C-alpha cells in the first residue's frame, strides 16, 4: 500500500518568503499527485493536480514538481492568506493523504511560561482529581510535557489542547491535564510536570506537594 | 458556482448508525464520481469510498466494508453516506467531494459526527487558583454535546484570555479549560468570574476564581 509522508511538518514563515514543501511515497505514483491547502474548519482547497498542473482560480504564486516518488509544492513569495495547512494526495488506488504541511507566521523563538494548578477541594469532593500545566505564549509550537508523579512518568492519563496562533503576538499557548482517581491522586506527594522547547536550555519542571 | 451542501452535526450512540447528505447543485450532476473522506479533529484525512452517479456502483476502503453503505439519487442530484454500528473511532467531519479525474476540485462543507456514550449532561466547573503576572482560569469539565461559551467578567475581560478546544474524554464527555494572565498585584482587589454557558442543557455557570486560602 501506498504511503505518503511529508515534510516539513510544520514551517515558519513571513509575508514574502519563497517556501517549499515536500511529499514523498513509498512507492511510484507517476504524475497522480494533488496538493491541498485547509484553513481551520473549512474544507480542503484544491491548489495543483497531475502534479505540476495550477487550478484555475488558484494564484500563480503556487506551483509544484514532482514525479515517481517525491513532489514538491512552491509558493514563490508567501501572502498572508497562504498561512494554512497543505496536504498531498495520491489520485489512485486508495486516493490515500499525506499528514500534512503546516505553515505558520514566524516570530522569534519564545519559550513558554509554565504554570501547574492542582485539583481544587471541590473537584476531589466527587472523587475524581485533574491536575492542569499551562505551557503560555511560547514559539515555535513544537513544545513536549511530561508529567511526572513521585518521580515516575505517567502514560495514558493526559490529554493536550492547544490553541491556534495569536493575531497578535504570534504565539500558542497548550494546557495539558493529568486525569487520576481520587484515591490515585492521594496516594502521592509530588506532582510535576516537565517542559521541553526551543527557547528552553534544558527541561523546565513546575511542581507542588500535594 | 458548484456548490456540495451537507447535511447537519449528529450526535449517535455506539452502535447506532448514522446517514449523512450531500446536494451538489451548480453542474450536471452525472458527468462527476462523488467521494466520501473523513477527518478526525485535528488530523489528517481518510479516503471512505466513491460513488458512480449515473449507475449507483460504488466502492469503498477496506476498514468500512459491512459498514458503509453509499447510494445516490439522481433526481435531487444528493448521495450519501449511511455508516453503521457506529464506534469512537468514526467521530470526525465527513466531507463529500467531487472528482474531476485528477483531483477532487469542489468539497462540501463538512458534517460533524460525534459518537459517545454519553447523553446531554451541563458542565462542571472548577477553579484553576492562582498559584509579576499570574495564571488563573476555570477548568470546564464533562459536559455533553459542544459547544461551550466561555467569558471573563461579563465579556469586560478579554485581554490575555486564552479558551482551549475542548477534548473529547474517555468517558464520552467533553472537557476544556479557559485561563487569562493577569498582575499579580491585582489578586487580593480584581474579581475575576468565568461565566460558562451550555446551551444544549441549559446550564448557567459564573464561578469566581480566588486564591485558595491556607
Amino acid at each position: 500500500a501506498i504511503q505518503l509522508t511529508q515534510s516539513p511538518s510544520s514551517l515558519s514563515a513571513s509575508v514574502g518568503d519563497r517556501v517549499t514543501i515536500t511529499c514523498r511515497a513509498s512507492q511510484g505514483i507517476s504524475s497522480a499527485l494533488v496538493w491541498y491547502q485547509q484553513k481551520p474548519g473549512k474544507a480542503p482547497k484544491l491548489l495543483i493536480y497531475d502534479a505540476s498542473s495550477l487550478e484555475s482560480g488558484v494564484p500563480s504564486r503556487f506551483s509544484g514538481s514532482g514525479s515517481g516518488t517525491d513532489f514538491t509544492l512552491t509558493i514563490s513569495s508567501l501572502q498572508p492568506e497562504d498561512f494554512a495547512t497543505y496536504y498531498c494526495q495520491q489520485f489512485n488506488d486508495y486516493f490515500t493523504f499525506g499528514p500534512g504541511t503546516k505553515v505558520d507566521i514566524k516570530r522569534t523563538v519564545a519559550a513558554p511560561s509554565v504554570f501547574i494548578f492542582p485539583p481544587s477541594d471541590e473537584q476531589l469532593k466527587s472523587g475524581t482529581a485533574s491536575v492542569v500545566c499551562l505551557l503560555n505564549n511560547f514559539y515555535p509550537r513544537e513544545a513536549k510535557v511530561q508529567w511526572k508523579v513521585d518521580n515516575a512518568l505517567q502514560s495514558g492519563n493526559s490529554q493536550e489542547s492547544v490553541t491556534e496562533q495569536d493575531s497578535k503576538d504570534s504565539t500558542y499557548s497548550l494546557s495539558s491535564t493529568l486525569t487520576l482517581s481520587k484515591a490515585d491522586y492521594e496516594k502521592h506527594k509530588v506532582y510535576a510536570c516537565e517542559v521541553t522547547h526551543q527557547g528552553l536550555s534544558s527541561p523546565v519542571t513546575k511542581s507542588f506537594n500535594r | 458556482q458548484v456548490q456540495l451542501v451537507q447535511s447537519g452535526a449528529e450526535v449517535k450512540k455506539p452502535g447506532a448508525s448514522v446517514k449523512v447528505s450531500c446536494k451538489a447543485s451548480g453542474y450536471t450532476f452525472t458527468n462527476h464520481y462523488m467521494h466520501w473522506v473523513r477527518q478526525a479533529p485535528g488530523q489528517g484525512l481518510e479516503w471512505m469510498g466513491i460513488i458512480n452517479p449515473i449507475s449507483g456502483s460504488t466502492s469503498n476502503a477496506q476498514k468500512f466494508q459491512g459498514r458503509v453503505t453509499m447510494t445516490r439519487d439522481t433526481s435531487t442530484s444528493t448521495v450519501y453516506m449511511e455508516l453503521s454500528s457506529l464506534r469512537s473511532e468514526d467521530t470526525a467531519v465527513y466531507y463529500c467531494a467531487r472528482d474531476i479525474v485528477d483531483a477532487f476540485d469542489f468539497w462540501g462543507q463538512g458534517t460533524m459526527v460525534t459518537v459517545s456514550s454519553a447523553s446531554t449532561k451541563g458542565p462542571s466547573v472548577f477553579p484553576l487558583a492562582p498559584s509579576g503576572t499570574a495564571a488563573l482560569g476555570c477548568l470546564v469539565k464533562d459536559y455533553f454535546p459542544e459547544p461551550v461559551t466561555v467569558s471573563w467578567n461579563s465579556g469586560a475581560l478579554t485581554s490575555g484570555v486564552h479558551t482551549f478546544p475542548a477534548v473529547l474524554q474517555s468517558s464520552g464527555l467533553y472537557s476544556l479549560s479557559s485561563v487569562v494572565t493577569v498582575p499579580s498585584s491585582s489578586l487580593g482587589t480584581q474579581t475575576y468570574i468565568c461565566n460558562v454557558n451550555h446551551k444544549p442543557s441549559n446550564t448557567k455557570v459564573d464561578k469566581k476564581v480566588e486564591p485558595k486560602s491556607c
